RNA sequence: ACCGAUAGCGAACUAGUACCGUGAGGGAAAGCUGAAAAGCACCCCGGGAGGGGGGUGAAAAGAGCCUGAAACCGGGCGGCGAUAGGAGGGUGCGGCCCGAAAGGAAUGAGCCUCCCCGAAGGAAACCGCGGCGACGCGGGAGUACGAGGGGAGGGGACCGG
RNA sequence: CGGCCGCCGAGACCCCGGCGCACGGACCGAUUGGUCCGUGAUCGGGUAGGCGGGCGUGCCGGUGGCGUAGAAGCCGGGCC
RNA sequence: AAUAGGCGGCCGUCGAGGGCUCGGGUAGAAGACCCGGU
């Protein structure tokens, strides 16, 4: 298996190698969800959010969307979201994935990985948000 | 003898061709590298035990992936799974 | 019928009985055959009796539209279909008597093979609205059965 | 819009279904300072009324008023178990708990029937109506040892929260034989004081006198009597249809647009209706009795039973609690307590108000 | 050189019959045991209808009788089977199962090893140079490889379906 | 936005083997037929429609046969 | 709740724990649910 420490990483460039390695054939852990960072404004980020919390099915709710609001739900989602959910060989893929946040008291001395491509030194400026912040503003419990 | 992963089938965006396919060597990550193997055996080895036999005729992009050709075609529960180099 | 859907049938070990035209329901019929398949003749016997009796229900598998359940677990809807559990009865009876003859011990058989199927129909007509002659049928059963003396 | 009216009944107790259980679950707990249980059981007994002087903000402040009264009867509570919970990653766990071994039963109303003599009854044996498999071979020593690895954990930090475990006693007052398993939460800010709290009452019984206090709020947890199945109209309060509708008239009319092409979860539906789980808040403790008797002035003392027994219950003979206006459930129903997790900013004061009247006549 | 029981006259037969309409008038369906009834004597069970033994017959062809298909239903067997989405199929293969005959095959199958030629096409290591860079140019080299076409050895029962 | 460098990607284009068609040629079979050779980058989708060959069914005139050592018919399977 | 949970107890590698049957409703269209059963 490969834990992925999630500190400073941009979340579409880290969900786009973890699904690619999901799909590969590796177990993927990663460690730190609530700390990847979002670029953008911060308005905006979180409006997208709230209508994505938002969305439903009229004639049943429990049907309808449900689109996450804890930070480690976002980070899985966001990687099913790169994933051929509707077949079965997506289905084993996301099937290999676990993503906590913090460092859980069973990982603790183990190396954690980064993803190069996906630091956000390459970014010009640090105008970004947090998962975390996103989540705290949705109402997540963390 | 090496080590592989199966990527996938040789395909465009919406046709896939059955008899070759992606192998990925465990370490090469070059073309320069992957030219080594041309004309090298790939073996897949089936649940029940059945062999399955392919060859390396051509590298497959710049990552050091290689292309190999099977009399008999993976059946696509081998996509994922783990080939062996000669 | 005369014939019987058994291949292997041994006269040594076996015996067999069966009845035809039966005026019953042949989806109970199929229902309760299902749950006879199996037993031993007494446990079959009694479990014949119960049903008549109303003690016991019998589940139902395949036909058992707008049925409610009963209590106890596995129901799930069940009835008691006395017409059915006496026909079968006297078939089993039947065949007790033919291993019985034959000279196996009774209290070793066991219900190796037991089958319902559709039989001729016999065709009638009610009167209804706007004057249409409608059908009205019965639908009759026949039933086999072997059994096999265990050891 | 043309013509506006509010939506027929409540979206907010959806689905309306059967309760889970008879016996009422707590959710949620008021947070207080004060090292005791938080809450009590009883069952319900009936319906009086009384008259007393209003002592609540308002107009009639000092005036003799007309107040109905829910009697429910509180035989005391056995504390028998401890649970300690330590913090998962999604929410609380149970670390660990542990239960005092068996006594003997020393309330039993056992009567020496001719032949055999009095049953001897003890505790495991009430209780094993309940939980049905108990411990075997459970001594003092290794339920002290339990303990002291309980108090260990949580000197060493891991145990989060502490609450007890408690049991009814319906055979005291005569009620049924089955007791009823509940745990409650404690008051205070320290776990080693909750802990110490419940072990020194570990094995003992509590009665309401030594946890609730008297002319507080509180809120009553309960299961509303059931009414099996019901139409919408008495379900959710629609209007009936016009009186030439040869299509019935307790029915909803249309069920729905032609688009979306499905039926909305929001229509008007028979169902089940009653049996549900139901919170009221604000309710005031009017009197905590004792043995059945109600004292009013030191020096007269009455019997809270009406005249011919309540009806459709028994005698009370145990302490009751008088609580002011209605409660959810049926005669005999469980009914639990809380400390009010929701009062008012003005709040009536703390104390026995002055009753000038107590309704004891029949009631049948 | 007509049809062969939904055909041929409506009628191969108790057919212009049964039956429909007050009437004028309208008008069906329905052939086959066996060479010979030799058409099941006797026994057990069942209220009976029938069932099981035992007989007859070249063959039950058993009167519900020549042959006995399809649709439908019951049982046995092989495969799948309660976290999975597309008109129920197409291409490729992998599990499990059947494989006596008519297909190949002990005059040798799947399979393993070795040698030769080879169309279109076609690398890399290594070395020298150009470009800010992704990279490219010359030698390696039209080499390794390549559809397919041939030869030799080992093993001994499967390949096709 | 102005340019550049690699790679992936069709039944298209190239090569190998096979089929048919169009045209011309040489042979044999006593009626429309058969074999082989040569050319095709300048032949190979197809609705209405036109033309050629072939498969299958009942009866008749001939010819050669099969069948109670098992015909027609019917269920499953092998080969062309 | 497909990451398909935690804890104390009881049993198995004869057997805990149940269902039907019995007397009644804090329940009820069938099921289900609750109290009692020397």
């Amino acid at each position: 298996m490969r834990i992925i420490n999630a500190e400073g990483l941009i979340l579409g460039r880290l969900a786009s190698k973890v699904a690619k390695m999901l799909l590969e054939g590796e177990e993927v852990v990663i460690v730190n969800a609530e700390k990847a960072v979002i670029t953008g404004n911060r308005d905006v980020i979180f409006k997208k959010y709230k209508q994505r919390t938002e969305l439903r099915t009229l004639t049943n709710p429990r049907r309808g969307p449900f689109y996450p609001k804890r930070s480690d739900e976002i980070v899985r989602r966001t990687i099913r979201g790169m994933l051929p959910w509707k077949t079965d060989r997506g289905r084993k893929a996301f099937k290999r994935l676990k993503v906590y946040v913090g460092i859980p008291k069973e990982f603790q001395g183990k190396e954690l990985e980064t993803i190069i491509e996906a630091h956000v030194s390459r970014l010009s400026r640090p105008k970004y948000v947090t998962v975390g912040e996103v989540a705290k503003f949705l109402g997540g419990k963390f | 003898r090496i080590k592989g992963v199966v990527l996938s089938y040789r395909r465009s965006k919406e046709n896939q061709h059955n008899n070759v396919m992606i192998i990925k060597p465990l370490d090469v990550n070059s073309r320069e590298e992957a030219s080594k193997l041309i004309g090298r055996l790939v073996l897949w080895k089936s649940p029940s035990g059945k062999i399955l036999k392919g060859k390396i005729v051509r590298v497959h992009g710049t990552k050091g992936a290689v292309r190999a050709r099977f009399e008999k075609g993976l059946p696509g529960q081998a996509l994922g799974d783990y080939v062996e180099i000669v | 019928r005369f014939g019987y859907s058994f291949q292997n049938f041994d006269p040594k070990r076996m015996a067999r009985a069966s009845a035809r035209d039966l005026r019953i329901s042949p989806k109970l019929a199929v229902e309760v055959c299902r749950e006879l398949r199996g037993m031993m003749l007494n446990d079959a016997l009694r479990y014949l009796d119960d049903v008549i009796a109303l003690k016991r229900p019998v589940p139902l598998k395949r036909y058992n539209d707008s049925q409610g359940h009963k209590p106890g677990k596995g129901f799930g809807p069940g009835r008691y279909p006395v017409k059915v559990a006496k026909a079968i009865k006297k078939v089993l009876l039947n065949v007790k008597n033919n291993a019985v003859q034959k000279g196996l011990d009774p209290d070793k058989l066991k219900i190796i093979h037991i089958a319902a199927h559709k039989g001729p129909v016999l065709r009638g007509w009610y009167p209804r609205a706007f004057g249409r002659a409608t059908p009205f049928n019965e639908q009759t059963t026949h039933i086999e059965v072997v059994v096999e003396e265990i050891r | 819009g043309k013509v506006h009216r509010p939506r027929r009944g409540s979206l907010g107790f959806s689905p309306r279904k059967r309760a889970k259980s008879i016996v009422p679950r707590i959710r949620s707990w008021p947070k207080e300072t004060e090292v005791r249980m938080l809450g009590f059981a009883g069952y319900k007994a009936g319906m009086t009324h009384i008259l007393m002087i209003d002592d609540e903000p308002g107009l009639t402040n000092g005036k003799e008023i007309f107040m109905p009264v829910t009697i429910i009867e509180t035989p005391p509570l056995r504390v028998f178990g401890i649970r300690a919970y330590r913090m998962g990653y999604l929410g609380l766990e149970t670390a660990t708990e542990v239960i005092v071994p068996d006594f003997p039963l020393d309330n039993y109303p056992a009567k020496e029937r001719k032949g055999k003599p009095k049953p001897k009854m003890t505790f495991y044996k009430l209780l094993e109506r309940r939980i049905a498999t108990l411990p075997k071979n459970y001594t003092q020593e290794m339920f002290e040892q339990k303990l002291g690895q309980l108090e260990d954990m949580i000197k060493e930090g891991e145990i989060v929260d502490v609450r007890a475990i408690v049991a009814t006693q319906p055979w005291v007052i005569k009620l049924k034989k089955k007791p009823e398993v509940m745990e409650y939460a404690i008051g205070g800010t320290s776990v080693e004081e909750k802990f110490n709290y419940i072990k020194e009452k570990l094995g003992k019984e509590l009665r309401v006198g030594e946890v609730l206090k008297e002319g507080e709020l509180l809120d009553v947890i309960a299961v509303t009597k059931g009414k099996g199945t019901q139409g919408p109209v008495k379900r959710w309060g629609i209007k009936l249809r016009a009186h030439k509708d040869s299509k019935g008239r307790r029915k909803v009319g249309s069920i729905g647009p032609w688009h979306p092409a499905r039926v909305m979860w929001t229509v008007p539906m028979a169902g089940q209706m009653g049996f549900h789980h139901r919170t009221e808040l604000n309710k005031r403790l009017i009197a905590i009795g004792e043995n059945g008797k109600l004292k009013l002035d030191e020096n007269t003392e009455i019997e809270i039973t009406p005249k011919g027994g309540f009806p459709h219950y028994g005698i009370v003979r145990s302490d009751f609690m008088m609580i002011a206006g209605s409660v959810p459930g049926a005669i005999k129903r469980i009914i639990r307590v809380r400390p009010a997790i929701r009062p008012p900013k003005k709040k009536p004061p703390v104390q026995r108000p002055q009753i000038t009247y107590v309704s004891v006549e029949s009631k049948q």
